[PDB]
RNA sequence: UAAACGAUGUCGACUUGGAGGUUGUGCCCUUGAGGCGUGGCUUCCGGAGCUAACGCGUUAAGUCGACCGCCUGGGGAGUACGGCCGCAAGGUUAAAACUCAAAUGAAUUGACGGGGGCCCGCACAAGCGGUGGAGCAUGUGGUUUAAUUCGAUGCAACGCGAAGAACCUUACCUGGUCUUGACAUCCACGGAAGUUUUCAGAGAUGAGAAUGUGCCUUCGGGAACCGUGAGACAGGUGCUGCAUGGCUGUCGUCAGCUCGUGUUGUGAAAUGUUGGGUUAAGUCCCGCAACGAGCGCAACCCUUAUCCUUUGUUGCCAGCGGUCCGGCCGGGAACUCAAAGGAGACUGCCAGUGAUAAACUGGAGGAAGGUGGGGAUGACGUCAAGUCAUCAUGGCCCUUACGACCAGGGCUACACACGUGCUACAAUGGCGCAUACAAAGAGAAGCGACCUCGCGAGAGCAAGCGGACCUCAUAAAGUGCGUCGUAGUCCGGAUUGGAGUCUGCAACUCGACUCCAUGAAGUCGGAAUCGCUAGUAAUCGUGGAUCAGAAUGCCACGGUGAAUACGU
């Protein structure tokens, strides 16, 4: 490889942790494994809910999983029954009386995960990716983000040869550690090969 | 270009013309042993970085396997022969 | 000013500024209405032919002084005098400054 | 007859310039040139114009006029035939059939370009320490075996995946066994599961014996699980890493890579992205048809150095008190220290050099001097580099089966070829005794103290500690004295034996270490090559990961702590 992951290197910088609990070595592995258990059956059950982040935190023997979604209505449901049923699936797969908080993700096409997911959604629907990848390229420009990069990976179009194309616009100073780079990836399970997508969102300095 | 390293003068006598000598007869970062080597040889006997360095290195470099009681005192004999 | 006050340390800001004011001698000369030039006056036509070329490309009248080497082709209001002997060109400069400063009347 | 060429017919006229050479000549210097003309020839720049462009440009390829010669896609072919000419020698005139869809000019980009320079770099120079010799550790190829599992296999594989192989492990094999399967879901039948059992087997399992039969029981059956029945299906460390994703190494923390707008060009395209310097730097100044911008460089992030503020414990003890004299306790909050925040370093200033500038050279202050130091951070792209065996995945393959379980044994087997090491090969020393000064870490099936036994692996008892509170843990090197006197040795520890000591169902395969006991090979190693410019090489210890147990390996910590640089 060549590149560092922009989000994790800024973990001690403007990018905040999306898993904030303090636990000892004894429960650290169990809590971390419990985090993956609650997360794996939280994104899978909300694959069409525009989930941006799933932040986990354990104040006192009860985790409070807040979900960043651009469409809270599908996650909340009618009068919060969907959060309620998801809550008791988290509550018994995490061992704690968990509760699920919800947060609207304003300006959805400006989220790294959502852009990666949105492109991935309309990528296996048998459409040409040149226009599809520009849609995230174009949409971000009118709504700020004075810097962005949307890279796609191998098996671009029905072919036996892998390709790569990224089509930068704006400025993406990934070397600058206070760049506040929103970055996330996704992969598309197409009938041929696997196509991974990678997007960087430069939401201004600090 | 850059100059050679400046070393503080030998504290024991406050003189710069002895520290460079004790640093090369030194082996394996054992300066403490080095005084046990040369001070017993010195306190009891009673460009400037090219020819002085090279010539004086030749003195130190022949005391590895000469086969006697101890080259700690043999080098004292060698410098006594030199002096 | 407030950049040195709040964001940048004084030393680094002062050096970047110190290396950067070198151009506002030309820049600040043009900000009264963001430029929008309507005429140009050039004292040495040949030595600054580039300006004449851009001006006539934009279809702008040109006020030029040509002596022996430059050409009247690029210019429309030619002033066939010297580009040197600073007294004469400064007299032209004072004259044009005045005659644009009673144009409003 | 010639590339007989300026590849440019002859003649005339007209149309801006600049720089020459050669040869006349007029005026005035009546010195020889001279200064100013004025002709002819001629070389080179360039304007308009012209040209496809290259170019030509008053010696036109401009603008015209007169006349002549010539051309009409490439090849066949300046060939055949005839004529004429010639001493044959050949020349000249000059076809066609046939075939091809081009052939061609000029210019653009960028590719070998074995005609260059320039710059930078422990790359060389200097110096330091080494590897290739040996014994072991590990890894790689090769030999056998059922298997010695698979992949990695120049620099960018070879103490690699594997950061840890007695079974399991482990993907391999021998044997036994199961076929909706050990693992997942769905349908049905039963029994609760669970617990106590035996018997045959190695177990997987099978044949039996007791208890239970728990919450609803809305009376079924669920709530769970187990066994069985047919089916879908499961399952695969199976195969393609040139199908891939993802992730990684690679040139290389090298400095370049491009874009917007402009400009130039009919145009492909060029410019930007250039010289001088300058930087570590496409770092930046100066003149430049380009200005800018993006990723690039720096810096922002972490650590370290000085100081300050805050808090003062489990940390410290400057002052006071006496001390079970030990910060031990009052007590002090000074100081170290601890962790939070700031200040401080910015060529800031000065001198000089340098274009005055960039920049550099030194100095001053400053703890830190010229990005003070070290980390993190790797541009477009480079290797169809590697991974399908971490995972995901396209296709392919076996579904009473390379599937699966179990037991066993493999994976560590050698006869070698080489890495990577450690042990070292000792008298800057080794052994014996007193023997001081570290940091950094970890500890609950745990670090485990004291004491006792114990030659020790150690064992028994068992305080404390989930921790600036106790343990790991006496750090060695170092110091003082004595001693060993070149002895293949007091070094060195392989190898081999008795017994252990711990871990586990179980260690011989194939654990570690020790008590005791061996005690060889190794006295510096071949061309060659590797790493290194400061707390750096070079030593010595410390802890941690993985880990029931299993570090010469890895990661991190400290102590002691060097020498060299003339330059490309």
């Amino acid at each position: 490889g060549q590149k560092v992951h922009p989000n994790g290197i800024r973990l001690g910088i403007v990018k905040p942790w999306n898993s904030t609990w303090f636990a000892n070595t004894k429960e650290f592995a169990d809590n971390l494994d419990s985090d993956f258990k609650v997360r794996q059956y939280l994104t899978k059950e909300l694959a069409k809910a525009s989930v941006s982040r799933i932040v986990i935190e354990r104040p006192a023997k009860s985790i409070r999983v807040t979900i960043h979604t651009a469409r809270p209505g599908i996650v909340i449901g009618k009068k919060g029954e969907d959060v309620e049923k998801l809550r008791k699936v988290v509550a018994d797969i995490a061992g704690v009386p968990a509760q699920i908080n919800i947060a609207e993700v304003r300006k959805p096409e400006l989220d790294a995960k959502l852009v990666a997911d949105s492109i991935t959604s309309q990528l296996e629907r048998r459409v040409m990716f040149r226009r599809a990848m520009k849609r995230a390229v174009q949409n971000a420009m009118r709504l700020g983000a004075k810097g962005i990069k949307v890279e796609v990976s191998g098996r671009l179009g029905g072919a036996e040869i892998a390709r790569t194309e990224w089509y930068r616009e704006g400025r993406v100073p990934l070397h600058t550690l206070r760049a506040d780079i929103d970055y996330n990836t996704s992969e598309a399970h197409t009938t041929y090969g696997v196509i991974g997508v990678k997007v960087w969102i430069f939401k201004g300095e600090i | 270009v850059i100059g050679q390293r400046k070393i503080l003068p030998d504290p024991k006598f406050g003189s710069e013309l002895l520290a460079k000598f004790v640093n090369i007869l030194m082996v394996d970062g054992k300066k403490s042993t080095a005084e046990s080597i040369v001070y017993s040889a010195l306190e009891t006997l009673a460009r400037p970085v090219r020819r002085n360095a090279l010539a004086m290195r030749w003195i130190v470099e022949a005391a590895r396997k000469r086969g006697d009681k101890s080259m700690a005192l043999r080098l004292a004999n060698e410098l006594s022969d030199a002096a | 000013q407030d950049g040195t006050f709040d964001k940048l340390t004084k030393k680094e800001a002062l050096m970047r500024t110190r290396e950067l004011e070198k151009l506002e001698n030309s820049l600040g000369g043009i900000k009264d209405m963001g430029g929008l030039p309507d005429a140009l006056f050039v004292i040495d036509a040949d030595h600054e032919h580039i300006a004449i070329k851009e001006a006539n490309n934009l279809g702008i009248p040109v006020f030029a002084i040509v002596d022996t080497n430059s050409d009247p082709d690029g210019v429309d209001f030619v002033i066939p005098g010297n580009d040197d002997a600073i007294r004469a060109v400064t007299l032209y400069l004072g004259a044009v400054a005045a005659t644009v400063r009673e144009g409003r009347s």
